[PDB]
């Protein structure tokens, strides 16, 4: 990722989006955040840029320029025994997913390898970050609506707390619902705004106030 | 009843692209005028011998 979910777990966290607890993904996270305190040390080294990060972006995303007078190449030969430590077949890939919220929290020497990358990006629907593709989806929690028809087990739905997170679409109180339902151990995302569904002249309108259900009315 | 096209947000943009020109005229168009060829015979009214 831009941002490492296991240094900055709570920005994913705000999304929705919570962190699988602890393997051929789960020990690829722990890879892709050795990186990003090698990375940062870099652009400490000499204020902020990341020097050459033209072989930097071909290492990370690629699986490509082993290198081995020096102190030019330093920081490309200390990482290059880096990312030869731990075998990949291939590269990590990056992962900006489109929000002017997790975009300026991209730190500087993620921003210049982007230039030079090809990274991945995810479409945000509005916001929330929406959970395909393996990168999203094998990495953490697909999660699992709980409006008004899908009551009242977890039992029933097949669901486990180490794969599946539950978004709240009753209506009813929430400490209930992990009480007497089942759904202890079963971590809930929370979500302080609300999205309304209005009738209109002209169709279905979906708009959105950073307001939750219950500080106004109109239900 | 109206959906959308007759809101000037939607409309201005739908008339950006195909310009509308004609209109319906059920007469005939003039657009020239032809003055006769030759002013040849004056038109007096009641003549003189």
């Amino acid at each position: 990722f831009a941002i490492d979910p296991l240094k900055h777990s709570k920005l994913y966290e705000e999304y929705g989006l919570y962190l699988r607890p602890h393997a051929p993904t789960i020990r690829s996270i722990k890879y892709a955040s050795l990186i990003h305190s090698m990375l940062a040390e870099h652009a400490a080294r000499h204020n902020g840029t990341l020097i050459n990060p033209r072989m930097y972006a071909d290492m990370i995303t690629l699986g490509n320029t082993k290198v081995t007078a020096i102190v030019t190449y330093k920081a490309l030969t200390e990482m290059s025994t880096l990312i030869e430590s731990f075998r990949l077949p291939s590269g990590l890939t990056l992962i900006i997913f489109d929000d002017e919220k997790y975009q300026s929290l991209i730190p500087n020497y993620i921003n210049q390898l982007i230039a030079y990358t090809q990274p991945h990006i995810i479409p945000t629907w509005q916001g929330i970050a929406d959970f395909s593709d393996t990168y999203l989806r094998s990495y953490f929690k697909r999660p699992f609506e709980l409006t008004a028809s899908n009551l009242a087990a977890p039992q029933k739905h097949n669901l486990s707390p180490m794969t599946r997170s539950i978004f709240n679409n009753t209506g009813r109180e929430d400490a209930v619902i992990r009480k007497l339902y089942g759904y202890g151990e079963y971590v809930f995302i929370k979500y302080e705004g609300c999205l309304i569904t209005w009738t209109g002249i002209y169709g279905e309108v979906t708009m959105m106030v950073n307001l939750s259900k219950r500080d106004l009315g109109l239900d | 009843v109206q959906s959308r096209t007759d809101v000037f947000n939607e409309q201005f943009a739908n008339e950006a692209l195909h310009p509308m020109t004609k209109v319906i005229f059920n007469g005939l168009d003039v657009n020239t005028e032809v003055q006769p060829l030759s002013d040849d015979f004056k038109q007096i009214s009641d003549p003189k011998g």
